[PDB]
């Protein structure tokens, strides 16, 4: 059945994710103080004052930076800039190539004694089986240079797959929690065990002192299930009690 | 700004770390020389002999 | 978003002043809200600051802008640099500069475009946030500014507009900002814009060389009294551990020395000779640290104090009361610089077979049995003390462990981690641990003194029941050492029986989950056996008063002898292990510390 | 005497004072420097009324919106909730209404819901009018009090009001 | 300001270098301390034999 599984070209319409907050490298102040650096010998003369970054993002099938760039407005960095915007591109799902990459960069937005700060990142679209839906919610790292956590560009957050190990055990359990994996207990004992998982998140949080960030997305209409428009037998990966 | 931030950062890191370090080292090693070096011998005698 | 057209517009060229005038009507038609939407015009303005297009009329529109610009977020601060081009373009700059400098004197003086940084006075995202909340209120808001001319400076007028109220900000520290900075005209341009706002709004090893069998639970066992039917011994040395097979209740036992001692229960049921002599032996060549049967198998797994571990396959003929005898270590597992700690082995029904043992570092190490190789590792902490008991959930999902420090610790195996800890206050080293129907609650056998059991609900952390042999209802610490040291046996099934050694009285009590009041003990007493087992309450626990008629025990030796002569027939050391088996009827074995066993039916 | 146990969940926007409210009730303490909660904290405290010891098993949830998806795990089988807002923050009150709505739709129908207008010691910066909050509470059978974890105002009182309403 | 800035700034590095140094020997001492549990285990075990 595969929830009456249907193809990629059998889909039709635009997309709308959402976008949260970040854990910083802390090179200068939260919000802004005027860039903290002992090489201020010259740098002070550059009028470095308190400031505020923003960002822009487009997309590429690498070789063509295809997409429209789009910019960001304002929220206080006391929130760690936690937006939770719900963020959309009208790009019909059939209009999306299976191999393509996001491109995003820090820029600026509140008129500095400074020139608008760079800070790149890049990562891929599809999951292992090609479905973009594998990317739906995720996390990433980068600096003034450019990086990704889930699919690393070359900076802080620089390796993707084997980093999650106990966190990969958490991903395997996330697939079950998503499936409501039926072979083991999820009663109020396990509800409180999820209280323990809330605990383990914070371990990850120490490790998060590099440059991490939080990403989100999911459907409106549901029950529904889908795949690509071509075929290969990855569905042979299946299980039972 | 420099003086403040450095005063802030240094004083905190220093003073807490001084205090915690002096304590945690003091305690951990004292336990060994008071107990590793004493309880063990005491209960060896009452092991082997007994 | 789509009003970005304002930028690319300047890429179209015209020097007709008419276009610049329609642009002044467009500039009138355009002072707009979004933080980014101002920059498209900024950069059009840059084109205009390369070449000014409409002279003094332009100069006036710019003048109109400059007073509004005397209010600024730092979002506005980029435009300051752009504005330095307008004076950089010599209009005798200094006179017009002077007129405007009076009109925006936030500090008295400055110089060239970079030297524009000096004459600062404060922006405020803060009071503007309050002002956006006040997008709700206009009128009175143009009525308070002329009074603010006096209220700040002069004394021309005073205001009574409290008909509109809205005191809270003026009541708070938010009142202060107008004296310092806040002023009227910015707020009127802002009010215009606020109206615009308002308008927008499994068996791989087990079938290679092992044999197989299936488990055999008894009927409800509260009904039978037990009469001592048999007596025997492994050796004089203490029993290393006891195990009873499901097949023919094949009885496995061993001397402390590492010499095996096995028997056939059906042979005993028949020939009756079985107590005199060993049915089966094996040379281990070292002191047995632990024993556990292979689940669903005739194979038996044994570990030694050298770290060495191995699995015997049974070679036996199938002739009634007459098995051929041969021990055979079928597989081997490594000795190590880390020694052993004890284990139970688990085939998991609809799931795989694995065996788990503790290392000498305290770590659980959990080998896939089919692989005879590791599958998981869970590391215990120096702080907990050693393992004092081991237990597992019905599906093995939650491990439950009692520490040598009197703390109980659990591990989610589904998550492969220690979940957490608890430690009942007296914090004595746990004797044993087990689980009952009403699986949510669990039995802890030695923390505190005179208490027999601190049965506690796993989800709760808390001793839902507390049973004590004490004459007093609270836990008076009347226990001799052997009161805290005992065997126990419980059933999550089979009519819900529980059996309990009282090591103080060296005897087998019974406690029936069906009737705590009617709980006739299975084993006798020489003086006065009868027990008024009535449960009382003092809020916090449903305390069971085991009102044994004349028990004759307390925290000191107030009787001349009171030792091995004082037992229901069959003298012995404390019951190290007690277990039930059911080859024909249900019957029970008591294994004492003395290398000696007595059987009851 | 008898003991009645109830699971209680605290919900509301980050920094409204959920951990402060419960620390006051549980420990009789208040810290100006209280740490933002990660995930959820377990606490317990009792009240006594009508000879009944009422023991609350309290889940103090992290209010941060990333943890929204975890909230249903903590309020599943909860017999009581406190939805907390900050009286100086009208938006915290908008978020409070949306928590109350989620509870109406997705929690046990028997749930006794209390609404806390917290930080009432800062009444000179009031943004949320008492009678507006009361009107919303009355309309939805919520127990409403303005509380201050700081001063202790109405802290014990709100938990007692819950205990009284709960089936005992 | 410049002289004293340099003086004050660069010695913080040296101060904190020793703080990192503490973290190293502490890791070693933890292993040493972990052996206390090994000895305790052995004593308790054979004492449980007694
Ligand atoms: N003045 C005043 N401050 C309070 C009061 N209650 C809490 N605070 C303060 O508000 C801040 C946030 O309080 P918390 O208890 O941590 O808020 P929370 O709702 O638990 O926040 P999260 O855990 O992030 O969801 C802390 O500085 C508290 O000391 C109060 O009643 N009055
Ligand atoms: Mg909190």
């Amino acid at each position: 059945e595969k929830f009456h599984y249907i193809y990629s070209c059998d889909l039709d319409i635009n997309v709308q994710l959402k976008i949260g907050s970040l854990e910083g490298k802390r090179e200068q102040k939260s919000y802004k103080a005027v860039l903290e650096d002992p090489m201020l010998k010259f740098s002070g003369l550059y009028q470095e004052t308190c400031s505020d970054l923003y960002v822009t993002c487009q997309v590429f099938a690498e070789g063509k930076p295809l997409a429209l760039p789009v910019r960001t407005s304002y929220k206080a960095f006391s929130t760690r800039w936690n937006w939770n915007e719900w963020l959309k591109l009208p790009v019909k799902y059939p209009d999306l190539p299976r191999n393509a990459q996001v491109a995003l960069t820090i820029w600026d937005v509140y008129g500095p004694g400074k020139a608008v700060p760079v800070g790149g990142t890049t990562v891929s679209l599809f999951g292992k089986y090609g479905m973009f839906r594998q990317g739906m919610h995720d996390l990433k790292v980068w600096p003034n240079v450019e990086a990704d956590g889930s699919e690393p560009t070359k900076t802080p957050g620089r390796t993707s797959s084997t980093l999650s190990e106990d966190q990969m055990s958490r991903l395997a359990k996330l697939t079950k929690a998503h499936r409501q994996g039926h072979m083991v207990k999820v009663d109020w004992l396990d509800r409180l065990t999820f209280r323990e998982i809330e605990m383990i998140n914070e371990s990850e949080k120490r490790s998060s002192n590099f440059m991490y960030l939080m990403v989100e997305f999911r459907c409106v209409k549901c029950d529904d299930k889908e795949y690509g428009i071509v075929y290969y037998e990855k569905d042979g990966d299946e299980s039972s009690p | 700004l420099e003086r403040q931030k450095k005063a802030l950062g240094r004083e905190v890191a220093l003073l807490h770390k001084q205090q915690i370090a002096l304590q945690d080292k003091g305690s951990a090693f004292s336990a060994e020389h008071l107990k590793l070096q004493l309880q063990k011998e005491s209960l060896n005698e009452l092991r082997k002999e007994c | 978003q789509s009003s970005s057209i304002l930028k690319p517009l300047l890429q179209q060229g015209l020097s007709d002043a008419e276009e610049f005038v329609i642009v002044k009507a467009l500039y009138a038609l355009t002072c707009m809200c979004q933080l980014g939407l101002l920059q498209k015009p900024h950069v059009y303005e840059f084109a205009s600051d390369i070449a000014p297009f409409l002279c003094h009329p332009n100069l006036w529109i710019r003048y109109g802008a400059v007073g509004f610009i005397t209010v600024v977020a730092r979002q506005i601060s980029t435009a300051d640099v752009y504005c330095k081009l307008m004076p950089y373009l010599d209009p005798i700059i200094q006179i017009e500069r002077k007129l405007v400098l009076l009109s925006v004197l936030k500090e008295p003086v400055s110089r060239s475009i970079f030297d524009y940084a000096l004459r600062s006075k404060d922006i405020t995202s803060l009071f503007r946030h309050l002002h956006m909340r006040q997008k709700k209120r206009n009128g009175s808001l143009p009525d308070c500014p002329p009074p603010e001319d006096p209220a700040i400076a002069q004394l021309l007028k005073k205001l009574l507009s409290q008909g509109m109220t809205e005191e809270e900000e003026d009541k708070l520290l938010a009142l202060k900002d107008f004296m310092m900075k806040s002023n009227k005209a910015k707020a009127n341009i802002v009010d215009q814009s606020h109206l615009h706002d308002s308008s927008q709004k499994r068996i791989a090893k087990q079938m290679m060389e092992n044999a197989e069998w299936e488990s055999k639970p008894p009927p409800p066992g509260w009904r039978p009294k037990g009469l001592l039917v048999a007596h025997l011994h492994e050796h004089k040395s203490a029993v290393n551990r006891i195990r009873v097979s499901d097949e023919h209740s094949l009885f496995a036992t061993c001397s402390n020395d590492g010499t095996v001692k096995i028997w056939n229960s059906q042979k005993m049921e028949g020939k009756t000779t079985t107590t005199r002599s060993i049915l089966t032996y094996s040379r281990i060549g070292g002191r047995v640290k632990t024993l556990t049967f292979c689940q669903g198998s005739h194979y038996l797994a044994i570990a030694s104090d050298n770290g060495a571990v191995q699995l015997l396959g049974i070679e036996a003929s199938k002739l009634p009361k007459s098995p051929k005898i041969h021990p055979l270590q079928s597989r081997i597992l490594d000795q190590k610089e880390d020694g052993c700690v004890v284990d139970m082995h688990h085939f998991n029904s609809g799931a795989q077979s694995v065996l788990a043992y503790a290392t000498v570092n305290g770590s659980l190490v959990g080998w896939d049995l089919r692989s005879s190789s590791n599958a998981w590792t869970l590391k215990h902490d120096l702080k907990s003390g050693l393992i004092t008991s081991f237990a597992v959930d019905i599906h093995q999902c939650w491990l439950c462990i009692g520490t040598s420090s009197g703390t109980m610790a659990c591990w989610d195996m589904r998550f492969q981690l220690p979940i957490s800890s608890h430690c009942h206050p007296s914090r004595a080293r746990i004797r044993r641990l087990s689980m009952h129907p009403l699986y949510q609650s669990w039995v802890i056998a030695a923390v505190q003194g005179n208490n027999e059991v601190s049965m506690w609900d796993m989800e709760t952390g808390d001793r839902r029941f507390t049973l004590w042999a004490s004459s007093a209802p609270p836990l008076s610490e009347l226990q001799p050492s052997p009161h805290s040291v005992h065997g126990i046996y419980c059933s999550p099934a089979d009519g819900n029986p529980i059996l309990l050694t009282a090591g103080s009285d060296m005897k087998i009590r019974f406690w029936d989950l069906a009737y705590p009041e009617r709980s006739y003990v299975v084993a006798g007493s020489t003086s006065s056996p009868s027990v008024s087992y009535y449960r009382k309450i003092i809020e916090g626990t449903e305390v069971v008063q085991e009102i044994q008629n004349k028990q004759k025990v307390g925290p000191s030796d107030d009787t001349p002898r009171r030792g091995p002569e004082s037992l229901p027939v069959g003298h012995h050391d404390i019951i190290t292990d007690v277990a039930t088996f059911q080859t024909t009827q249900g019957f029970i074995v008591t294994a004492s510390r003395d290398g000696i066993v007595k059987v009851w039916k | 005497n008898k003991i009645s146990q109830f699971k209680l969940v605290l919900l509301g926007e980050s920094a409204v004072g959920k951990s402060s409210l419960v620390l006051r009730f549980v420990k009789g303490q208040f810290h100006e420097f209280q740490e933002s909660t990660i995930g959820a904290a377990f606490l317990t405290q009792t009240v006594s009324l009508d000879d009944t010891t009422v023991k609350f098993e309290i889940w103090d949830t992290a209010g941060l919106e990333r943890y929204h998806s975890l909230a249903p795990m903590y309020y599943r089988g909860a017999q009581a909730a406190i939805v907390v807002y900050d009286i100086t923050n009208e938006e915290s009150f908008a978020r409070a209404k949306n928590w109350v709505k989620e509870l109406q739709r997705q929690a046990s129908p028997n749930i006794v819901i209390a609404l806390s207008g917290n930080k009432a010691d800062l009444a000179n910066k009031r943004a949320v009018d008492f009678q507006e909050a009361q009107s919303y509470a009355d309309d939805n059978s919520l127990l409403f009090m303005e509380t201050s974890a700081k001063t202790s105002m109405n802290v014990n009182e709100i938990f007692m009001a819950i205990a009284k309403k709960l089936p005992k | 300001v410049e002289k004293n800035r340099k003086i004050v700034a660069e010695n913080l590095e040296k101060v904190q270098a020793e703080a990192e140094r503490l973290d190293q020997e502490e890791a070693q001492y933890q292993r040493e301390y972990s052996e206390f549990k090994r000895q305790q285990l052995e004593l308790d075990d054979e004492l449980k034999s007694v």
